[PDB]
DNA sequence: CGCCCGCTTCGGGGCAACCCTGGTCTAATACAAATCCGGCAATGGAGTCAAGACCAGGTTCG
DNA sequence: CGAACCTGGTCTTGACTCCATTGCCGGATTTGTATTAGACTGGCAGGGTTGCCCCGAAGCGGGCG
């Protein structure tokens, strides 16, 4: 493995650093914090800049000046000691700090669980006191020797208390001696016989503290006696002074040190293997939490044993230095320094360690120089991270100092900011405008700013032509901006594409290509059809514009990320470029039919003629334009050059409906007849009214039959068309255009006398305020869909407010009927209902009360909106972080695997009625089974598409259950294969062997979230993904028979009687909240139910319905549920999408056995892997695990990954690399999420191998033909 | 508006020649604990036989060319300060007046 | 970042080096080789007339000689026009 | 039939990431080494001046 | 044709000069170190927020007499 950048590894193996390492990478020890001289501003000799460490600040330049050129390169003055090269390999050569005490990485210290103390079996606190020099601890014991002489150290002892016992002895008879005198000269003396007791009372507690002392002195015998004993390796001996009179008390047959020196010995004389054997004994033998215990052990034991580390590391003996470019001290205007805040910790940690060696060489008492030594532990500690241990270390202002595991985690550390994103050259940002008049693979742009992209294209072309006699009177000319420029810019313009980019990007459409086109002005041009896709109105909103420069990148852009090769959705591959507002507005207008309009063709043929028919549509056209054909008059046209409908065409002739030569008649209007003049000749007549459902099944059909540069066309013509006929349709909005209704004032007077009777029925107290809420909440619901009513029945159709609706171009009609009627009931600020209605419209104005209390609900769905496009983007962030790495891999995992679709269940008097989810679950989707009616024809074969006629043709058959291929079986392990993925939605043809459907699928999942109108909502979907309990947990069966339904108090309790010999399955707190399941009827007791039916009505956990019903049904009970979710909101997204994740989801089984090789209780591991381990443990050592699936939430399951490097952008990234370099886990960069950070060709698409190796080159055909 | 900043070090722009360059000399140098170091320095270049080498301690010279062994002077002593305010034979009398207290302390 | 690469005029030096380079092969050998060794444009090192004239088997005086004549020779607007837009 | 015992289970609690309800100090002195720098004062090679001598082939004349 | 001349380079010598190149000494300034004798001998930014896991007290069914 070689680091010299040759930009090929697929490997990347992290691993735990030696000392032996540390002193290897780098350049002679920095040895003084000086960093740079305050006079002369070069960096000091030997400091945190020194030049000779790390290399030269000026380009070829020794640092006394000697050797100053190129012809000098790769030497050392040997004055300056500067070896002479660049200035950029000062960002490179590390240096190290050699230190005179060791010192414990915090890394393996502070951790949870500690892996110093799970190495060698001991407390956290066991370390805080010992590497911070609160106690001793003793790493070795001659034993050997200490028995032999043990024998005699117990005569020694025996001597010894025997000394103690003659000391207390004398005392004790110099004591009585004493008692005796004062006795004998109390006795003859008179005074008070108190106070001769009181003396013999003194010289009594004399004797007995005499007694008692010698005795705690004969106590401290045996135990430092009994501590010789037990003296042992591991062992803390805390208040030292035991430790003190233990030292010189057969000082020689122990080793007791204190510190990081204490733990390097202990980790020194450390056989792991053995302990390795003992673990492996006990998890095989043990009993209850030891086991466990041991097994979390045997993790960090086995994980030391197993790779090519050494525990010796974990100490550390010198610190290396980051090259001081990357802490770098730059002045500025004025001469302002700026440091980087690690100067300050590597200044702290050189200036205690040089403290510590003088103290050392100098000689100090002990307190002294261990003092020193632990203020160097925390300084390595805060220098590593900054508050990790105790208060954090901070400067001015009392911020703490930015160290160095803060550049990792965290959200400015570097892992996150470089997963957030650069910024870019050869890019730039501006508002935009509407640019109706472009075609749609084409964007305006300002010749100020497309002057600015492309500078370099347009210098090399103007100083290629005579303009420029090198590059520098080219760039004068583009600054001084001389007007053949604009001429050369549109040389360097004419096919070349940029990127548009609105801000946030929620999907794949939101960053398209365009080929650019100079426009006066300087405001982005953009074509209006696809600001749907962008979702970018034009009130102000700014995008930005990049730029591709390679060939391979101009051609990604031009082929893929075209405007007009994007029309159908990644999620339901509806049209997204069919048109709106304005364009279905006046669509709307030229395709409806008033009757009595114009010029319309009466039957009538008495004496006159008929007087309604014409030869040609544009005879038609000449009638329009004298004042004489309305356009929506039903007239009788003879079309020569359009296909009439398939009725009167199979009709008229023989099936060959020869449109160029076809002569028939159509009664239709003008406006339908022109309008179908924008559709394809191939297509078929219309002959309808342009509601935008009926757009968009039309442009439904055109992307599904013809190719796509045929609906692009067809789209641009329809947006012209479009636009022309919205200004003649005269939709305006005047104050007379918006009338109330005549009998909106009796309608709240009923409902007000209705109210009052509710009012004065609470004013009696027959009822509860709550319920007078309700019933007022009733009525004036009641009153409003009345007052609705109303004004529906009240307005006519050309009226311009219902014409806008009623085309479907936008708005419901709640919109219009809070403009003119009732606004209705308007809601609490905490969600509740305000029991007095706002009775009157927008139209009639407001009165000051009614505004007030609408405030309370704009504000809150203002909030709500902002609240909910931040946790949209945080649900595409987690589904974007599992989802990564599901790629089409294969072409067929040719699996006979796949799940049942319902595909239209029927109806009980014999009808196929069409089940609605159709177009979301059986569209789509390649059939694993063949399909075949009571085994007579095979109608439709294995591997179809099911697009539209093969449904029909089912439909027709009668067969409904479908067992179609899909993602949650495919058998392929990297990622998924084709076949099992179906088609795609974005072409609608099958899906190419590169396309990251995972993105697809995370990012048609999460776009739509902000539409989502929020137990359900959001939150619902959003806890659903991450596998968690829901609050309203509704309780399921477990086994067939009939309930025995039962309610309690306050909580039900229902049981049920096992239909099977088991027992009689206990439901304990199902609260009044729940209702009873209403099936098939409502539930009863005594009905029979299912193994896994709901009890109640409600939220089913995912986990127990795992259990239960197994894999298969969890699926579909996942998928259908949050598709529930998107139904409510009318949005459609393809289930395929969604089985994307819980096939991500489901990757991994739980794992109780070891079995025979090397696994762990409760441990979750892949179910292939699982699988693959015991083919090869079957033979040899047949034992398997028992392996249970288990669902596994989002966040989860992302985090529980192989690839180390993509785990580090989620989480606390220390314990994302503890174990990693512990486990020396080497990453193989084979997700697309790594590559990216190393900038590699992500392998998803056009970087996969199959595609990325093309070789190309001519027919030798075509190099004869030159 | 816009702050600037300047790493202060001289940025030029000319051609990696690996190919023309001064040639050189490669000095071997031999550290306290044995350890080999190969200085390169140029081939018009006095070589110090003496040499602050990569590892963080003074590297001499691989060749016996004998370099200067010391030139320096001891700091100072403890009795460097003691001398400097008392005297030899006051010293010597405390050194009587502890060995009487040692004495005392012996088999007085 | 003001002393980092302004990437135009890095790009405008190498040119400007291949230009020189075809004005110099616009010349003569022994102009050529003069004004090469002279300013050391060939190596990195600036050679005097006493080395020119010793690599030339030729007086120093030859050397500034040719050095006259050559400075006469780039000093044609009409030949250096490409390299006074080169400042 | 009841008395003891580890397995399990839950509350206690023990503890890892984020934030912010949250400053003025004795004062020199002695000296020695290092270092900068400033001014004459040798250059001594490197550039400059100039004279003059080598002709070589156009230019012109007989 | 034979020959004088005219001006293109081409090269030599000889002198000159001129500005770097040390070089040394004298001084200026700058940086580091030693020493300042009455007495003085144990504290400070630190708390509150969120959440996840480690572990002892307790139910509790099995083992035991
Ligand atoms: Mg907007
Ligand atoms: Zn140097
Ligand atoms: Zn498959």
């Amino acid at each position: 493995g070689a680091m010299l950048d040759v930009n090929f590894f697929d490997e990347l193996r992290i691993g735990l650093a030696t000392a032996e390492d540390i002193r290897q990478w780098s350049y002679g020890e920095v040895k003084k914090p000086e960093t740079i001289n305050y006079r002369t501003l070069k960096p000091e000799k030997d400091g945190l800049f020194c030049e000779k460490i790390f290399g030269p600040t000026r380009d070829w330049e020794c640092y006394c000046g000697k050797y100053k050129r190129v012809r000098f390169k790769g030497i050392i003055c040997e004055r300056c000691g500067v070896e002479v090269t660049r200035a950029k390999v000062r960002r490179e050569r590390m240096g190290h700090i050699e230190l005179a005490a060791p010192v414990t990485h915090i890394w393996y210290f502070k951790g949870v669980p500690s892996r110093l103390g799970y190495l060698l079996d001991l407390a956290p606190k066991d370390l805080e006191k010992i590497i911070y020099f609160a106690a001793y601890v003793i790493t070795s014991v001659d034993e050997e020797m200490r028995h032999n002489e043990l024998s005699t150290l117990e005569a020694e002892m025996a001597v010894e208390r025997k000394a103690v016992e003659d000391q207390r002895d004398g005392e004790l008879e110099a004591r009585a001696q004493k008692l005796e005198a004062d006795l004998a000269e109390l006795e003859a003396e008179g005074a008070k016989a108190d106070a001769r007791r009181k003396v013999r009372d003194g010289g009594e507690r004399e004797m007995r503290q005499i007694r008692d002392r010698a005795q705690r002195e004969l106590d401290r015998l045996e135990d430092i006696w009994s501590t010789f004993t037990k003296l042992a390796p591991k062992q803390l001996i805390v208040d030292e002074n035991l430790y003190r009179e233990l030292v010189d008390r057969y000082g020689e047959y122990f080793t007791g040190a204190m510190g990081a020196e204490s733990i390097q010995k202990l980790i020194e004389n450390f056989d792991i293997d053995a302990e390795a054997e003992s673990l492996r004994d006990v998890i095989r033998n043990g009993k209850g939490q030891k086991k466990l215990r041991a097994l979390k052990r045997l993790k960090v034991v086995a994980a030391f044993q197993q790779s090519g580390n050494s525990p010796m590391g974990m100490v550390l003996d010198a610190v290396p230095v980051i090259p001081p470019e990357l802490r770098p001290m730059v002045q500025l205007d004025g001469g302002r320094f700026a440091t980087s805040d690690l100067n300050d910790l590597y200044r702290r940690v050189i200036n205690r360690n040089n403290r510590l060696k003088r103290l050392i060489d100098l000689g100090a008492p002990e307190i002294i120089v261990n003092n020193e030594k632990r203020m160097l532990q925390e300084s390595v500690d805060a220098l590593f991270d900054n508050g990790r241990r105790g208060r954090p270390v901070t400067g001015p202002g009392n911020r703490p100092l930015k160290s160095l595991s803060d550049l990792l985690k965290g959200k400015q550390g570097r892992f996150r900011q470089n997963l957030l994103g650069k910024r870019v050259d050869y890019s730039g940002r501006s508002v935009i405008v509407v640019g109706p008049q472009l075609k749609l693979h084409q964007c305006g742009l300002p010749k100020l700013m497309a002057l600015e992209l492309f500078k370099p294209f347009v210098m090399k072309r103007l100083v290629d032509l005579n303009h420029a006699q090198n590059i520098k009177s080219a760039k004068r000319m583009v600054e001084r901006q001389r007007p053949q420029v604009w001429d050369v810019l549109e040389e360097v313009i004419a096919e070349h594409p940029v990127l548009l980019n609105r801000a946030p990007t929620l999907h794949r459409l939101g960053i398209q290509a365009f080929e650019p086109m100079l426009v006066e002005g300087k405001a982005i041009q953009l074509h209006p059809l696809v600001c749907e896709a962008f979702n970018a109105d034009f009130d102000g909103d700014q995008m930005a514009v990049h730029l591709p420069l390679s060939a391979e990148a101009q051609a990604e852009a031009r082929i893929l990320m075209l405007s007009s090769n994007n029309i159908l959705s990644p999620a339901s591959g509806r049209p997204l470029a069919m048109p709106r507002l304005d364009m279905v507005t006046g669509l709307y207008y030229l395709t409806t039919e008033v009757p009595g309009d114009t010029g319309e063709y009466q039957p009538a043929s008495g004496d006159h003629p008929e007087t309604g028919v014409y030869s040609s549509p544009a005879e038609a056209i000449m009638a329009a334009d004298r004042g004489v054909l309305s356009v929506r008059a039903k007239i009788k046209v003879r079309l020569t050059q359009l296909r009439p409908p398939v009725e009167i065409e199979a009709e008229l002739f023989g099936h060959s409906g020869w449109q160029p030569g076809d002569a028939w008649m159509a009664e239709t209007t003008l406006g339908r007849v022109m309008f179908n003049e924008l559709l394809p000749l191939g297509y078929p007549f219309v002959n309808k009214q342009m509601h935008k459902k009926v757009q968009a099944a039309i442009i439904n059909d055109l992307a599904e039959r013809y190719p796509m540069i045929v609906v692009a066309q067809t789209v641009d013509k329809l947006k012209d068309a479009g636009f022309y006929w919205a200004t003649r349709s005269g939709v305006t909005v005047s104050m007379a255009d918006v009338l109330v209704p005549p009998r909106k004032k009796e309608i709240l007077d009923h409902y007000e006398e209705r109210a009052d009777k509710v009012e004065k029925q609470f004013q009696r107290g027959a009822l509860n305020h709550d319920e007078r809420n309700e019933a007022l909440v009733e009525i004036w619901k009641e009153a409003t869909d009345e007052v609705g009513q109303a004004l529906r029945e009240h307005y006519p159709d050309d009226n311009p407010i219902i014409t806008i609706v009623d085309s479907g171009a936008t708005g419901n009609f709640t919109q219009t009927r809070t403009l003119a009627g009732m606004k209705g009931l308007v809601t609490n600020p905490k969600g509740e209902f305000i029991p007095r209605p706002v009775k009157s419209s927008f139209r009639e104005g407001l009165t000051v009360l009614e505004y007030f209390i609408n405030t309370h609900g704009a504000r809150k769905g203002l909030a709500d909106t902002a609240l909910r496009t931040a946790d949209s983007g945080y649900l595409t962030r987690r589904l974007v972080d599992v989802s990564q790495d599901v790629i089409v891999r294969e072409h067929d995992c040719q699996t006979e695997r796949g799940i049942v679709v319902e595909l239209a269940e029927r109806a009980p008097d014999g009808t196929l009625i069409r089940d609605p989810y159709i177009e979301t679950s059986a569209y789509a989707r390649t059939l694993g089974t063949d399909a075949v009616d009571e085994a007579g024809n095979v109608i439709v074969e294995r591997g179809q598409d099911l697009g539209d006629p093969e449904i029909d043709a089912l439909l027709a058959a009668g067969i409904t259950q479908v067992k179609v291929r899909s993602v949650l079986t495919c058998a392929t392990s990297t990622g998924v294969c084709a076949t099992c993925y179906g088609r795609s939605m974005a072409t609608g043809k099958l899906v190419d062997i590169g396309e990251a459907v995972g993105i697809v699928a995370a990012q048609s999942i999460g776009e739509p979230g902000t539409q989502l109108t929020m137990t359900g909502g959001l939150p619902r979907v959003q806890e659903l993904f991450e596998a968690r309990v829901p609050r309203g947990k509704a309780p399921i069966a477990d086994v067939t028979g009939r309930v025995r339904l039962e309610d309690g108090e306050r909580f039900y309790k229902i049981t049920i009687v096992p239909d099977d010999g088991g027992e009689e399955v206990v439901y304990d707190k199902i609260s009044k909240r729940q209702r009873l399941r209403v099936f098939k009827r409502v539930l009863s007791d005594g009905d029979h139910v299912e193994v896994g039916q709901q009890l109640m009505e409600g939220s089913a956990d995912p986990h127990e319905v795992l259990r239960v019903q197994g894999p298969r049904e969890v699926q579909i009970h996942l998928v259908r549920e949050v598709q529930e979710v998107y139904r409510a909101q009318g949005v459609s997204i393809h289930d395929k999408h969604i089985e994307v994740i819980v096939r991500q989801m489901l990757r991994r089984v739980t794992i109780i056995d070891s079995g025979s090789t090397e696994f762990l209780p409760g441990s979750l591991i892949d179910r292939a892997e699982f699988e693959a381990e015991n083919r090869r443990v079957v033979a040899e050592g047949g034992e398997p695990a028992a392996g249970r699936p288990v669902l596994m939430g989002i966040t989860k399951a992302s985090l529980a990954t192989d690839s180390w490097l993509s785990a580090a952008s989620f989480q606390e990234t220390t314990r994302v690399l503890t174990d990693a370099a512990i486990n020396c886990r080497s990453d193989k960069l084979n997700g697309l999420k790594e590559n990216v950070i190393i900038g590699k060709l992500i392998p998803a698409g056009t970087g996969i191998n199959r595609y990325r190796n093309i070789a190309v080159q001519p027919t030798e055909e075509a190099r004869a033909a030159a | 508006r816009v702050l600037r900043g300047s790493r202060l070090g001289a940025v030029s722009y000319e051609t990696d020649r690996n190919h023309d360059l001064a040639p050189r000399q490669i000095a071997r140098y031999r550290t306290d604990n044995g350890e080999e170091f190969e200085v390169p320095f140029a081939d018009d270049a006095e070589i110090p036989g003496t040499w602050l080498c990569r590892n963080g301690m003074e590297g001499t010279l691989i060749e016996g060319d004998l370099p200067e062994p010391k030139k320096v002077k001891p700091p100072r002593t403890h009795w460097d300060m003691l001398l400097e305010r008392r005297s030899i034979e006051e010293l010597e009398e405390l050194l009587k007046e502890r060995l009487e207290l040692i004495r005392s302390r012996r088999r007085g | 970042d003001s002393e980092a690469v302004v990437a135009v005029d890095a790009v405008s030096f190498t040119l400007l080096q291949d230009q020189l380079q075809s004005v110099l092969d616009t010349l003569s050998e022994r102009e050529a080789g003069v004004v090469r060794l002279r300013f050391g444009l060939t190596d990195g090192q600036p050679r005097t007339l006493d080395e020119i004239g010793q690599v030339y088997g030729v007086t120093r005086e030859r050397i500034r000689q040719i050095e006259s004549k050559t400075m006469s020779k780039l000093r044609h607007p009409s030949r250096s026009q490409v390299l006074r837009d080169y400042l």
